[PDB]
C-alpha cells in the first residue's frame, strides 16, 4: 500500500511496412513458419536454413523465396527496384 | 585481347549484381600483373561511372581497382581522374564525397607527377577557405593531412598558400578542426621553405595574447615536438609567455607541463630548468574533481629532468626534489605509479657508467623505506608491485643499504605472500624483489627470519603455476647457502629445516613430463642441497642421487646434470658418490663425441674434478674408454 | 678476411650470447652486436629467428600470467599485448635501425601468438580476442585519448576473425546510441574515420544509415513535441540488430501515450505500424511514503511490477505472471534483481522462486537518486552465443553466395580450382574452412543450383 507516480518515460519502436511483415507476399504462409519449399519436405537438411531475409526497402521475405525470385528478376516485385541483402 | 576487353565492358553494365563485381574482379587482376588509348579511356571512363551505384560491394572494389589503375596509365587520364574525383568532393551527397575522399587518398598514396600534387594542393586551398559546411573542410584538412605525411619533399613554392589557408581554421569553433590543423600544421612543419617557420613563429608569438583560448598553447607544442632543433633559438620569448600565464586560475597547466616535457625531451640545450624546477614543485603539492590529471601531468613532467640530464644529479639530490618525491607516496593510484616510475627512472640514471651520489642516497635511504611501510598494508596489487620492484631496484643499484631494515620488511613480504587475492604478477616480484635481497645482503641478518621465510616458501613451491614454483626453488637454493655458508663460520641449528625443504624438493625431482624450467630448477636446487647439507641427509642421500643417473641420458638436463656434478664434487664436504662413478664416468665420456664445446668443458672438468677428489676408487676399464676421447680433443 | 677471423669463427659463441642479451634489456649490446653482423653475409636469418622464438616465449610468459582473469576482462590483456607491442616495436627501430628483414619478423609472430593462446584454448574458440578487442572499445567509448584508439587499429591488423569484431562493433554502436550515455560526438567521428580505412564501405554505409535513422526519430520526436515528459525512438528493424519483443500488456499510466502518438502516426504515415520494444526500454519514478522522497530509475518491465503495488500489500507470483503477461524466465530473472535493491529472508541470492510467493518498507539510502537498472545474471552469455550462431549463420551464407556468384560466370570449372577462388576471394575477412566450404556445394547441389558434370564427378557446371 503505497503511492507510486510516474514523471517520464522513454521507449523503443520500429517501424515496417504491415502487408509485408503481417505475411509475405511470395509465399502466403506465415513468415515465422516453414516455407512451402521446406514445408513440402522435412527431412531434407535445407529445411533448417530458412530465415527472414531484409533489404533496404524494409521488406522480409524468406531466403529461399528471394533467392529463387532473383533468378529471372532481379527488381523487388514491391517497389519495382533492385533488391539488396542487408540481414537475416 | 581487344575482344576480351570488349566483352568484360560490355558484361560491365549488365544489371544483374553479381555480374558486375566478376567484371570488376577479372579486370583488377588484368591490372596488377604486368592496352590501346580507346580501350584505356573506355575502361576509365566505365569505372569513374561504376564508382557511383546503389550497392557497397562494387563501390568497395571499384575503390580499390582505383589504386592501381593510375600505377600504369599517362597523365592526362591521371589529370581527369583527379578533376572528376575534386568536382564530385562538392557534392552535397555524403556517400559520393566520402567515395571521393577514400579515392584520393588511395590515389595519394599509391603515388611515390608534379603536376597532378600542384592541382590537388590548390583545389584544397581553394575549398579548405571558410565556408557554412563543415564535413568538406575536414575531408580537405584529412586528405592535406595524409598528403604531408606522404610527400613532403616537391611543393616548395606553396607552403607560404598553405600555411595562410590553414591559420584561419585555427580559431574554428570546433576542437576537431582544431586539433585537425593543427596535426596538419605539424606535419606541414616537416616539409618546410625554411622562411616560413621564422613567420609562423612571429604569428604565434604576437596572436599569444589572447584571451582563455588553448589552441596557440597546443599548436606550439606539436611543432615543438615535430622539430625541436628549428624552434631552440626563440625560447627566450616563449618561456617568460607561459611562466606568467600559469599564474591564472583556471585548470590549464596541463599545456603548459606538457610542452616542458616536451623541450626537455627533445631541446637538451638549455639553462632554465631551475626557473620551472620551482613551479613545477608547488604544483605538485597543491590539491582542493579535475584536480588529478594536473597532479599526473606535473609528475610526470620531472621524467624528463631526471632522463636526460646527469650531470646535474648532485644538485637534484641537494634540491628537495627526492624528498617531495618520496614524502607524495600516499596519494592516488595514477599519480602514485607515475611517481614510482619517475624515482625509478632517477635510480637508473643514478648509476655512473665532497660526496658522491651513492653516500647521498643512502641517507635518505631510512626516509625511504618507512614511506613504503604504509604501502605494504595497501590492497591494491599495483601498490605492492610497485613497492617490490622499488626495493629490488635499490638492492641492485648499491648492495648494503637495507641492512637495518630487514626486520620492518620481512613482515610486509610475508604477509603479501599468504594473501590470497594476490595474482601470480605480485607473487613473482615479491619472490623476485626476496631473492635479490638474499643475495645481497649479508648472511648474519636472515638468521631470525628462517623460522618466518621457510614456511612460506615450501608453501609457494607447491604451487600448480611453473613460474612460481621456479621462484620458490631459486629462494630455498638461496637460503641454502645463506643459512649455513661454508665460506665463513656460522653457529645456527637449521637442523630442524632439515625435512621440511627436502619434502617440497625431492617431490619436485620426480619430472614426469613436465616443463624444462621446472626440471631445471629442481636439479640445481638438489644439487646445492647436496653440495652443502650433505651432512645432515641420512638414508635418503644415496637413493636420490641416483636419480641423477636417469638425467644424464636425456639432453634436456644434460648441462645442468653435469653442473650440479661438477659441484658437488667439488665441496669441502666428502660426499660418497663411488656408486655412481664406475657407471657414472663411462657416460660422460660418451659427451666428448658429439660437437659441444660448452658440453665437452663441463664433462671434462666433471672428470677432472671426480678423479683429483676420488683417486683412490678407480678401474682401468672405464679409464680406458674415457682416454679414447682424448685423441681428436 | 679480418672480418672472417674476429667475426666468423666464433659466430657460435655469438650465438649464445644474443639470448643472454634478450633476458636483460641492454639495447646498446643488441646495437652493437647487429652493426657487427650486418657486415656478414647471409648470417642474420639466425637472429631473426632466435628473435621471433623469444617474442613468441614472452608473449606466451604474458598471457599465462594473467590467466583465469582475461576472459572476463578485456582491459589487462589489452594493455599487456599493447605495451609488448610497442616495447618491441621500440627495441626493433632503436637497435636493429628497423631493418626490412625484421620488422616482419615480428609481423608474422604478433600474427601468431595473438590467435593462438592460453585464452583461446580455455574459451576453445579464436573468436574471443575480437570479442575482448571490441569490449575493450566500446568500455573507452562509453562515458589525450587518440594514442589507445591508434594502438588498438594497428594490432587489430593481425586479427585474422574481422567479421566477428565488425558484428560486435555495430551491435555496441547500437546499444549505446538507443541508450544515449555516449561521452561525445568528436571521439565517434575520429573512430569512424580510422575504421574507414581499415574496414571496408559497407559497414560504414550501414554505420551511417543507423546515424540517419537516429536523426530521423530525434527531429521526428522534436516535431512531434513541438506540435502538442515523453519520448520514443523510431528506428528501422532492418538496418539495426534487434529482435521482435515478447508479448506484454502495458500499464494504465502508460497508456494515453501509446495511443496519442499511435494517431499521430496514422496522419504522418501509411501503410505501416510500430513494433514497440520493451527490453530496452526505461523509465522513472518518484516516492514520497519513506522519510525522504526517492526519484528512481528503473525498466519497463520493473515499474509495471511496482505499479501493481497500490492497494495491496504482498503478492503471488501467478498473479503477477497473469497480470503482466512476462515469460517465467524472465519475469524470476527480474524478481531476484528487485530482491537484491532490498525494495520489495535469509538469503536472496540463487534462492529457489517457488510459484507460491510483500514489500518492504525500508530501502535506506543516502543519495536521493538512485539506479536500479543493471544487466542482468545470465543474459550476457545467451547474448554471446546467439550472436555467434548468427555471426556463423551469416558466415555460412556469405560463402554460398560467394560460391554462387562465382560459379556464374564461368560455365564449367574445376573443383579444385573453385576452392581457390573461394579461400582467396574472403581471405580479407576470414579463413573459411574445407570440410565448410563442402556442405555449401551440397546445399547448392541440393537446390538445383548447380550440376556435377554427367561425364565425371568433381567438376562442377551452372545450370540455371
Ligand atoms: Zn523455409
Ligand atoms: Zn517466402
Ligand atoms: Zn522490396
Amino acid at each position: 500500500k503505497k503511492r507510486f507516480e510516474v514523471k517520464k518515460w522513454n521507449a523503443v519502436a520500429l517501424w515496417a511496412w504491415d502487408i509485408v511483415v503481417d505475411n509475405c507476399a511470395i509465399c502466403r504462409n506465415h513468415i515465422m513458419d516453414l516455407c512451402i519449399e521446406c514445408q513440402a519436405n522435412q527431412a531434407s537438411a535445407t529445411s533448417e536454413e530458412c530465415t527472414v531475409a531484409w533489404g533496404v526497402c524494409n521488406h522480409a521475405f524468406h531466403f529461399h523465396c528471394i533467392s529463387r525470385w532473383l533468378k529471372t528478376r532481379q527488381v523487388c516485385p514491391l517497389d519495382n527496384r533492385e533488391w539488396e541483402f542487408q540481414k537475416y | 585481347a581487344s575482344y576480351h576487353i570488349s566483352n568484360l565492358l560490355e558484361k560491365m553494365t549488365s544489371s544483374d549484381k553479381d555480374f558486375r563485381f566478376m567484371a570488376t574482379n577479372d579486370l583488377m587482376t588484368e591490372l596488377q600483373k604486368d592496352l590501346d588509348d580507346d580501350s584505356e579511356r573506355k575502361v576509365v571512363k566505365m569505372i569513374l561511372k561504376l564508382l557511383e551505384d546503389k550497392n557497397g560491394e562494387v563501390q568497395n572494389l571499384a575503390v580499390k581497382c582505383l589504386g592501381p589503375l593510375v600505377s600504369k596509365v599517362k597523365e592526362y587520364q591521371v589529370e581527369t581522374i583527379v578533376d572528376t574525383l575534386c568536382t564530385n568532393m562538392l557534392s552535397d551527397k555524403e556517400q559520393l564525397r566520402d567515395i571521393s575522399s577514400i579515392g584520393l587518398k588511395t590515389v595519394i598514396g599509391e603515388l611515390p607527377a608534379a603536376n597532378v600534387c600542384k592541382k590537388i594542393t590548390g583545389r584544397l586551398t581553394s575549398a579548405i577557405a571558410k565556408q557554412e559546411d563543415v564535413s568538406v573542410q575536414l575531408e580537405a584538412l584529412d586528405i592535406m593531412a595524409d598528403m604531408l605525411s606522404r610527400q613532403g619533399g616537391l611543393l616548395v613554392n606553396f607552403h607560404p598558400s598553405i600555411l595562410t589557408c590553414l591559420l584561419p581554421q585555427l580559431t574554428s569553433p570546433r576542437l576537431a578542426v582544431r586539433k585537425r590543423t593543427i596535426i596538419a600544421l605539424g606535419h606541414l612543419v616537416m616539409s618546410c621553405f625554411v622562411d616560413l617557420i621564422e613567420h609562423l613563429l612571429s604569428e604565434l608569438s604576437k596572436n599569444d595574447s589572447m584571451s582563455t583560448t588553448r589552441t596557440y598553447i597546443q599548436c606550439i607544442a606539436a611543432i615543438s615536438r615535430q622539430a625541436g632543433h628549428r624552434i631552440g633559438e626563440y625560447l627566450e620569448k616563449i618561456i617568460p609567455l607561459v611562466v606568467k600565464f600559469c599564474n591564472v586560475d583556471d585548470d590549464e597547466l596541463r599545456e603548459y607541463c606538457i610542452q616542458a616535457f616536451e623541450s626537455f625531451v627533445r631541446r637538451c640545450p638549455k639553462e632554465v630548468y631551475p626557473h620551472v624546477s620551482t613551479i613545477i614543485n608547488i604544483c605538485l603539492k597543491y590539491l582542493t574533481d579535475m584536480s588529478w590529471k594536473v597532479r599526473r601531468a606535473a609528475a610526470k613532467c620531472l621524467d624528463a629532468v631526471v632522463s636526460t640530464r646527469h650531470e646535474m644529479l648532485p644538485e637534484f639530490y641537494k634540491t628537495v626534489s627526492p624528498a617531495l618525491i618520496s614524502r607524495f607516496k600516499e596519494r592516488e593510484e595514477n599519480v602514485k605509479a607515475d611517481v614510482f616510475h619517475a624515482y625509478l627512472s632517477l635510480l637508473k640514471q643514478t648509476r655512473p657508467v665532497g660526496e658522491t651520489p651513492l653516500t647521498m642516497l643512502q641517507s635518505q635511504v631510512p626516509n625511504i623505506v618507512k614511506a613504503l611501510h604504509k604501502q605494504m598494508k595497501e590492497k591494491s596489487v599495483k601498490t605492492r608491485q610497485c613497492c617490490f620492484n622499488m626495493l629490488t631496484e635499490l638492492v641492485n643499484v648499491l648492495p648494503g643499504a637495507l641492512t637495518q631494515h630487514i626486520p620492518v620488511l620481512v613482515p610486509g613480504i610475508i604477509f603479501s605472500l599468504n594473501d590470497k587475492s594476490s595474482s601470480s604478477n605480485l607473487k613473482i616480484d615479491a619472490l623476485s624483489c626476496l631473492y635479490v635481497i638474499l643475495c645481497n645482503h649479508s648472511p648474519q641478518v636472515f638468521h631470525p627470519h628462517v623460522q618466518a621465510l621457510v614456511p612460506p616458501v615450501v608453501a609457494c613451491v607447491g604451487d600448480p603455476f611453473y613460474k612460481i614454483t621456479s621462484e620458490a626453488l631459486l629462494v630455498t637454493q638461496q637460503l641454502v647457502k645463506v643459512i649455513r655458508p661454508l665460506d665463513q663460520p656460522s653457529s645456527f641449528d637449521a637442523t630442524p629445516y632439515i625435512k621440511d625443504l627436502f619434502t617440497c624438493t625431492i617431490k619436485r625431482l620426480k619430472a614426469a613430463d613436465i616443463d624444462q624450467e621446472v626440471k631445471e630448477r629442481a636439479i640445481s636446487c638438489m644439487g646445492q642441497i647436496i653440495c652443502n647439507l650433505g651432512d645432515n641427509l641420512g638414508s635418503d642421500l644415496p637413493n636420490t642421487l641416483q636419480i641423477f643417473l636417469e638425467r644424464l641420458k636425456n639432453e634436456i638436463t644434460r648441462l645442468t646434470t653435469v653442473k650440479a656434478l661438477t659441484l658437488i664434487a667439488g665441496s669441502p664436504l666428502k660426499i660418497d658418490l663411488r656408486p655412481v662413478l664406475g657407471e657414472g664416468v663411462p657416460i660422460l665420456a660418451s659427451f666428448l663425441r658429439k660437437n659441444q664445446r660448452a658440453l665437452k668443458l663441463g664433462t671434462l672438468s666433471a672428470l677432472d674434478i671426480l678423479i683429483k677428489n676420488y683417486s683412490d676408487s678407480l678401474t682401468a676399464a672405464m679409464i680406458d674408454a674415457v682416454l679414447d676421447e682424448l685423441p681428436p680433443l | 678476411k679480418c672480418e672472417q677471423v674476429l667475426i666468423e669463427k666464433h659466430l657460435e659463441i655469438f650465438h649464445t650470447e644474443f639470448q643472454n642479451l634478450l633476458d636483460a634489456d641492454k639495447n646498446e649490446d643488441l646495437g652493437r652486436m647487429y652493426n657487427l653482423v650486418s657486415r656478414i653475409q647471409d648470417g642474420l636469418g639466425e637472429l631473426k629467428k632466435l628473435l621471433e622464438t623469444h617474442i613468441h616465449n614472452q608473449g606466451l610468459a604474458a598471457i599465462e600470467k594473467c590467466g583465469e582473469a582475461a576472459l572476463n576482462d578485456p582491459k589487462m590483456y589489452v594493455q599487456t599485448v599493447l605495451d609488448v607491442h610497442k616495447k618491441y616495436n621500440a627495441l626493433v627501430m632503436s637497435a636493429f635501425n628497423n631493418d626490412a628483414g625484421f620488422v616482419a619478423a615480428l609481423d608474422k609472430a604478433c600474427g601468431r601468438f595473438i590467435n593462438n593462446n592460453a585464452v583461446t584454448k580455455m574459451a576453445q574458440s579464436s573468436s574471443k580476442s575480437p570479442e575482448l578487442l571490441a569490449r575493450y572499445c566500446d568500455s573507452l567509448l562509453k562515458k589525450e585519448l587518440e594514442d589507445t584508439l591508434n594502438q588498438v587499429m594497428v594490432v587489430f591488423k593481425y586479427i585474422e576473425d574481422k567479421d566477428v569484431f565488425q558484428k560486435f562493433y555495430a551491435k555496441m554502436l547500437a546499444k549505446r546510441l538507443v541508450h544515449q550515455n555516449s561521452a561525445s560526438d568528436d571521439a565517434e567521428a575520429s573512430m569512424i574515420s580510422k575504421l574507414k580505412q581499415a574496414c571496408g564501405f559497407e559497414y560504414t554505409s550501414k554505420l551511417q544509415r543507423m546515424f540517419q535513422d537516429i536523426g530521423v526519430s530525434k527531429d521526428l520526436n522534436e516535431q512531434f513535441k513541438k506540435h502538442l515528459d515523453f519520448s520514443i525512438q523510431v528506428l528501422s528493424s532492418g538496418s539495426w540488430p534487434f529482435q521482435q519483443s515478447c508479448t506484454f500488456a502495458l500499464p494504465s499510466e502508460l497508456e494515453r501515450s501509446y495511443q496519442r502518438f499511435t494517431a499521430f502516426y496514422a496522419s504522418r504515415h501509411s501503410g505501416r505500424k510500430l513494433t514497440w520494444l520493451y527490453q530496452l526500454s526505461k523509465g522513472e519514478l518518484v516516492t514520497n511514503c519513506f522519510k525522504n522522497r526517492y526519484t528512481l530509475q528503473a525498466s519497463t518491465f520493473q515499474m509495471a511490477i511496482l505499479l501493481q503495488y497500490n492497494t495491496e500489500d504482498a503478492y503471488t507470483v501467478q498473479q503477477l505472471t497473469d497480470s503482466t503477461q512476462i515469460k517465467m524466465d524472465i519475469l524470476a530473472q527480474v524478481l531476484q534483481i528487485l530482491l537484491k535493491s532490498k525494495l520489495l529472508n535469509a538469503n536472496v541470492d540463487e534462492v529457489e522462486l517457488k510459484p507460491d510467493t510483500k514489500l518492504y518498507l525500508g530501502y535506506k539510502n543516502k543519495k536521493l537518486r538512485v539506479n536500479i537498472n543493471v544487466p542482468m545474471k545470465t543474459e550476457q552469455k545467451q547474448e554471446q552465443e546467439t550472436t555467434h550462431k548468427n555471426i556463423e549463420e551469416d558466415r555460412k551464407l556469405l560463402i554460398q553466395a560467394a560460391i554462387v556468384r562465382i560459379m556464374k560466370m564461368r560455365k564449367v570449372l574445376k573443383h579444385q580450382q573453385l576452392l581457390g577462388e573461394v579461400l582467396t576471394q574472403l581471405s580479407s575477412r576470414f579463413k573459411p574452412r574445407v570440410p565448410v566450404i563442402k556442405k555449401c556445394i551440397d546445399i547448392l547441389i541440393e537446390k538445383e543450383y548447380l550440376e556435377r558434370v554427367d561425364g565425371e564427378k568433381d567438376t562442377y557446371s551452372y545450370l540455371a
